[PDB]
């Protein structure tokens, strides 16, 4: 039900895969360049407008469940033209903040409930 | 019958291993002179430093088996039992219990022992301040708990210290007034002056005086957002003081940078909403400092946003002599020659500069005096 | 735990056995908290409680360990003759209240985070209704309206209506509408779920999701609804991209929405920008205007700040009549807080009310 | 545990021993709700049920701990004479209903989330069918038809027909159509699966995925299907 | 468990002891579907099968827990004459049919999303 993850083990810019309830979970320690770029976008382009602070509480750490939101298949990080996540099923592109920017996907990747424990993070 | 009456006359107390009192009492009894203990057990503390250096220390504690001590002229029977079935998974060790037995004709004489144990813990309260920073949406320690600095150490202009102290005390004492009115219980104090006037040092000293932690936030930070700003100043830790610095970042450009998308985004709307609306009101004291008051906006000096403003300019000769004797306690009449020397010098000097030139060598006061003629341009060389 | 704490405080008892329970919280600043409490611990004890002798026997298992508490299991066995009142209920209820002596009723304020709500700050202390001053009739009118609505619940259910209420509080700003909503919610024992449509990137789907998955026992407060209507014609050419949709709001208001006695309070400062289409039964049912400060408001608030100083209020009302100016509630409040216990000074600086927006 | 709760309710016992079960809920506002029940607990009790004497023997495991609740294992052992009717069935039944009576159940509204179906708000209370009115011959005209379809499963299945049925309600102005649908679904005890074809960002493949893979015993409702017809590729001729 | 289920329905049985097995499903809509089954439970039992009396025993193994099931380790046993046909094979075959009757052989249709098939 609850999965506990050590945050310190993750270096900057490195993604992770974690199974909560069996659902995949992505942990990314964002770099300031990513923060600036993501916050600098124009919401009009986004099919599902939302802001980085409202996607995730901590700009340092970025969380979501790895599902395309088009079908049940999972995307892959560090892929796609936008440098975020890409889906190899029907070519849905996700920006650095896991926001659908191009493709048939209707919604951004949803975020589960999570809590920060300093060195570690509790997801659930 | 014999056992029943025995237990009827005597108190018997138990201490599980979980309680800190267990270890505390073990340590205390190890120290007690009037002791008859023929059993011992070693406890060794290890910390292997990063470079391989290791610090070692050991101590002998009574350990399992019965003992005999006399406390305040009353005999006591210690009995340490080692569990033979349980493993305290939290401590990764078998469960233990140290039990005491005593006649109840006298009082248990036992809160006294545990107060003695408290005395070991009381020594650890020396650390008395912590700095909190906006690591993200919340506040976290910026570092090791700093040591508190005494208020007379920081020397501002006469009256400013007393006025600020009196005003903050007045605000804090009459909380029931705010509760009765229904008005939010928060107040603001604005410190404006030239740079290097010891404003932040003054705030830190005050926080030391009232024991509250300090919550630092710089509005020149380029990745602040008004929503996260409003979150932070309402999710603040208890017993804290919020210190805002370079509020002129909102005055000078306002939303111009926000529209341009260049560096920080915080603006007046963030100030207003995060000051009054939907804000934490149980308790809060906020401090603002601004190096460029000239860009002030007439909408802010109103109650609910801020109420106290005070100029902090160049150090007066009173401040000069006070800090001179701070660096050089005693040393009378050297301060006199110094003060008139700087009066002949007759230029604007920040307290930071005076501190620097009194500390740069750990000087003798006359040594600082000798070069005091260069204060016209001492910012260049020294 | 409750019963052990309770019996530790019982004067009429005998307990040969005892055990220590320590409270140890290390403050962040370096200070520390310590507190002892010698509970009876294992063994047997006797207690006489309003005439009845009870034997108390505490024991811990020698083979169980509780995973949660990380400690061996324990039980407390009371025993006494049948002929009593089954006084265990009395003892145990007494133990209940003493533990819950805190009486910590607060008023939480939630806030939207993505499609879900999140607690915002610590639970604020309750603020009672009289703390906020409004014009005559408006307050009590709203109170009786909402009371009638909640009480008349079965009426809605049986007669095929989804049992939703909508109250609009429109008027010039600086009238403390939000403060009044907070006071009302605290009075009714209801949490508040703020959601400002202004300057908030809301997608109508997400808006509907938030308003309908609201936590139970919580009042929904939409702030500045007119922003949506403004952006119906503005953002189409401006690009504020925080606009939501009016049609989505209607669907998010009526379509398939919640029905759990949901009560919604909406506020605005530009009623002209609103249209007479969202106004219907089941969405904005009872609206009221909230204008600038009135004589009633100024008298009542002056008494709130200076109880018993009726003559001083008379001089004050003479002064403000002499000024004969229009002022909102918030500006007039500043006079009395900066003169906490000095009403005579507020009387002295009545002329400054023209420039109240700058320094006062 | 329903047996314990029922036994607390049943009078005419000899319950010398007792045990407290506490429910403690911490509301976010600070207040807490507590309720206090005295259940038989360990030891041996007696019952006189319908003239039959039943002995009840609670037992607490001396070694085990149940991970499911982090508590020692327990057993409840009834005992009586074979000559009885084996009233155990009766007492278990009339204890079961007490648990059942607490929660009758309601109607749940599902809604689309990407490809998945998930609940949308707490279970809405059942809307009784008479509570919505329509023109004469209409409501019954649908009700009888759906009942016939419900019973004609054999008429479809044994002859290899797709056991599906589709309805259309094309009231122009909009008069309680959705209300009628929800009332009918509650009457049949079927959860409602809502979907609006006017929703932006709805693809044919995702639709086909969603119209199937529905939650069990659910009625699908497609609102304003005319969007599919009208909103042709001209609006998205670029490939939107 | 199939064996116990079969025995519950076997009429030529003498069983002084019983145990309650509950199948409970909670629907998402709040409606609950419940059933009870009086399996033999612990203690001795006698059953006649094909004219042969087969003693039966059930036993809850203390000092054990089946971690997967999360219950005390149970064990059942039967006993009868070696001289006459040990009909245990026949008994098990009978019990197996009680499980096999449940499935009618549903057809399952898979569909391709991504480079893998899944249930549809
Ligand atoms: S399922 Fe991933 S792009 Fe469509």
């Amino acid at each position: 039900a609850k999965v506990e993850v050590n945050l310190a083990a993750i270096p900057l810019g490195k993604n992770v895969v974690v199974k909560w309830q069996g659902k995949p979970v992505f942990i990314r320690h964002r770099t300031p360049h990513e923060i600036q770029e993501a916050n600098s976008v124009d919401m009009s382009a986004l099919k599902d407008p939302q802001t980085d602070a409202d996607r995730v509480k901590d700009p340092q750490w970025l969380i979501m469940l790895g599902i395309c939101t088009h079908l049940g298949c999972v995307p892959i990080g560090e892929a796609g033209d936008f440098g975020g996540w890409f889906c190899p099923c029907h070519g849905s592109h996700y920006d650095i903040s896991g926001r659908i920017r191009k493709g048939p996907a209707p919604l951004n990747l949803e975020i589960p409930a999570y809590e920060f424990d300093g060195d570690k993070v509790i997801v659930g | 019958a014999s056992r029943v009456l025995y237990r009827q006359m005597i108190v018997d107390l138990e201490i599980q291993s979980k309680d800190k009192s267990y270890a505390w009492f073990l340590t205390w009894m190890a120290k007690h002179p009037q002791r008859v203990s023929r059993h011992l057990s070693v406890r060794t503390n290890y910390i292997q430093h990063d470079n391989g250096s290791v610090s070692t220390k050991f101590s002998l504690v009574p350990g399992p088996g019965n003992h005999w001590i006399r406390y305040k002229g009353a005999f006591i029977l210690i009995k340490r039992e080692r569990s033979a079935k349980m493993i305290d998974i939290a401590n990764g060790s078998p469960f233990e219990t140290v039990t005491l037995t005593t006649l109840y004709r006298d009082k248990h004489l036992f809160d006294d022992i545990l107060n003695e144990a408290k005395d070991i813990a009381l020594k650890t309260t020396e650390g008395k301040t912590v700095i909190y920073t906006s690591f993200g949406p919340e506040w976290r320690k910026f570092g090791q708990p700093k040591a508190k600095r005494m208020l007379p150490s920081v020397i501002l202009d006469s009256g400013i210290k007393e006025g600020i102290l009196d005003d903050v005390y007045d605000f804090m004492k009459n909380g029931k007034w705010y509760s009765d009115r229904g008005i939010p219980y928060r107040r603001g104090y604005l410190l404006y002056g030239p740079p290097g006037s010891g404003k932040t040092s003054f705030i830190q000293a005050l926080a030391g005086e009232l024991d509250y932690n300090i919550c630092i936030l710089n509005l020149s930070e380029n990745n602040l957002t008004d929503d996260r700003l409003n979150h932070l100043m309402n999710n603040m830790p208890e017993r804290s003081i919020l210190l805002l610095e370079d509020i002129d970042a909102a005055f000078n450009k306002r939303s111009q940078t926000g529209e341009q998308g260049f560096h920080s985004s915080v603006t007046f709307s963030g100030l207003l909403n995060a000051l009054d609306g939907v804000t934490s009101s149980e308790e809060t004291i906020t401090f603002m400092t601004t190096n460029h008051p000239e860009k002030l906006d007439a909408a802010i000096m109103r109650p609910g946003r801020i109420d106290y403003k005070v100029f902090v300019g160049n150090a007066t000769p009173y401040q000069v002599e006070k800090m001179f004797m701070k660096f050089y306690p005693g040393e009378t009449d050297i301060c006199k020659k110094f003060v008139n020397s700087v009066k002949e010098l007759d230029i604007t000097v920040s307290t930071a500069q005076l501190q620097g030139l009194f500390v740069m060598n750990k000087d003798a006061p006359h040594d600082a005096l000798k070069m005091v003629s260069s204060l016209r341009n001492a910012n260049h060389i020294f």
